[PDB]
RNA sequence: GUAUGAGUAGCGAAAGACAGGUGAGAAUCCUGUCCACCGUAUGACUAAGGUUUCCUGGGGAAGGCUCGUCCGCCCAGGGU
RNA sequence: UAGUGAACCAGUACCGUGAGGGAAAGGUGAAAAGCACCCCGGAAGGGGAGUGAAAUAGAUCCUGAAACCGUGUGCCUACAA
RNA sequence: UUAAGUGAAUAAGGGCGCACGGUGGAUGCCUUGGCACUAGGAGCCGAUGAAGGACGGGACUAACACCGAUAUGCUUUGGGG
């Protein structure tokens, strides 16, 4: 286990950050929510690849209830809403990939607080 | 309690030994030769062996 | 907590004011000694 | 000609303690291993000694010497500037003496 | 005027995260999304009190218990 | 630090509602002739080139002692109260 | 080659000396200012509005100084060039 704040803010953070890696694949952040957002997303990829009505019905705890991401039409507003973009690429990303999706870097120390960086990319 | 005299001029240093600034872990880029961290993304590179990795 | 030095504008020219250090004989002393100090502020 | 160019920085708004530490990992290098140290420093030095050291690589070029490459810094200092008084409340009424420092910092760049 | 203790104590109650901007440089500046705290009150109006801090446009040595491209700070104009 | 408190825009800034308490702070050069232009850096800060008899006389500017803090070197030091 | 013995030097740091730098203005020297007096002048101003001030008067206006809607000044007589 690991620690950065209180109980229910680490769940508050999973769930805030975690919401990108759905939508950017890049995240610019420190190390320790590096490893624990590896340890979600690869819990949470794998969920994606059922399609179950336990899948529709637990996909909605650690993912933002509504979060747009609108690039495309056809004479329309598709919003490929953060879980249906789960349900509708991320099985089919995955569909022969095991585990060990991501990818962690190592890049650059902090001007302000010394914070040590990574880039987090899935493939 | 209460320091009982001023530290005389050798504990200062005498202290102090222990106190100095290290940095290692550098090398050569595999393109530029830029002596960089080990394990780390090159900031004039960008690369890990040959990878536009800072790259869009 | 209550503290002490706290303002008014009649409060202050009717206990410091010009007037009520002319209209007794022992402010007279107060702005004849304070004019030869060279002290700009007289009083309120 | 002459070599050992020389370049000063003055009224640098940090102390000595913390300066005196980044100039006993340059003493001794080359410019190639000067900057190369200096760009990998999570300290308040790494924007400054840098551009001291470029500084002194201009005035090795414009006014006196050729060969970059070849440069040795061979000494440098860092010493005392005058100092700045301001005060802080400290609590029961009372007041308490905060210093604020500076510092005046040399680098003496010889060929070799 | 200068040390000493000593880069020790402390940095004066409280949840933030990502993306994108201008810029020499960003955890702190701006813009966007989501989350959260209070709600007989951290919401609204006024009498004292304060005496221009208000607005517009720039700057970063000082001030701001960090930085600071920002400010109730400074410079110039303009408002009751 | 003498000499009025006060050689300087002082009984002022500043503390006290009050009556009243009241500070530190003179000196470039003989003449601003107060560093055009080049270069680093956002700037500050600098290095050349110039002024000037002199710049370690560069506007915190005449000579510049101590305390304090740096640099490098001749000799010594890990069985010692 | 064995065996018994004797054993020098290298410093993360530090001491003593020399030499060079910074932060500080003690002292050298100087005065535009003070202190105590000499010798004379002079020893009141004021309902014909005083002693003191408030406010304002310049091309540029924050202050000092001079002045007062005739306002950074009006008129006359002598010195002056
Ligand atoms: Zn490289």
């Amino acid at each position: 286990r690991k620690l950065g704040r209180t109980s229910s803010q680490r769940k508050a953070m999973l769930r805030d950050i975690t919401t990108d890696l759905i939508i950017n694949e890049r995240i610019v952040t420190t190390e320790a929510r590096a490893k624990e957002v590896r340890s979600t997303v690869e819990k949470m990829i794998t969920l994606g690849k059922r399609g179950d009505l336990h899948a529709r019905r637990q996909a909605a705890t650690f993912v933002r209830n509504e979060v747009a991401s609108v690039r495309e039409e056809d004479e329309s507003i598709v919003v490929e809403s953060a879980l249906q973009k789960l349900f509708n690429d991320l099985g089919p990303r995955f569909a022969e990939r095991q585990g060990g999706y991501t990818r962690i870097l190592k890049t650059e120390p902090r001007r302000g607080d010394a914070a040590p960086m990574v880039v987090i990319e899935f493939v | 309690a209460v320091p009982a005299r001023r530290t005389s001029k050798a504990k200062k240093a005498k202290r102090r030994t222990h106190y100095k600034l290290t940095i290692k872990g550098l090398n050569a880029c595999s393109n530029c030769g830029e002596m960089k961290k080990s394990h780390h993304v090159c900031p004039a590179c960008g690369h890990y062996d040959g990878k536009d990795v800072m790259s869009k | 907590m209550k503290r002490t030095y706290q303002p008014n504008k009649r409060k202050r020219q009717k206990v410091h004011g010009f007037r009520k250090r002319m209209s007794t004989k022992n402010g007279r002393r107060v702005l004849a000694s304070r004019r030869r100090k060279g002290r700009k502020v007289i009083s309120a | 000609q002459i070599t050992s160019a020389k370049a000063t920085a003055k009224t640098v708004r940090t102390s000595p303690r913390k300066a005196r530490l980044v100039i006993d990992l340059i003493r001794g290098k080359s410019v190639a291993d000067a900057i190369s140290i200096l760009k990998f420093t999570p300290n308040k030095s790494a924007g400054i000694i840098e551009k001291v050291l470029m500084s002194a690589v201009a005035n090795a070029e414009n006014n006196f010497d050729l060969d970059v490459e070849s440069l040795v810094v061979s000494e440098a200092f860092v010493n005392e500037g005058p100092t700045m008084k301001r005060f802080r409340p400290r609590a029961k009424g009372s007041a308490s003496p905060i210093n604020k420092r500076t510092s005046h910092i040399t680098v003496v760049v010889t060929e070799k």
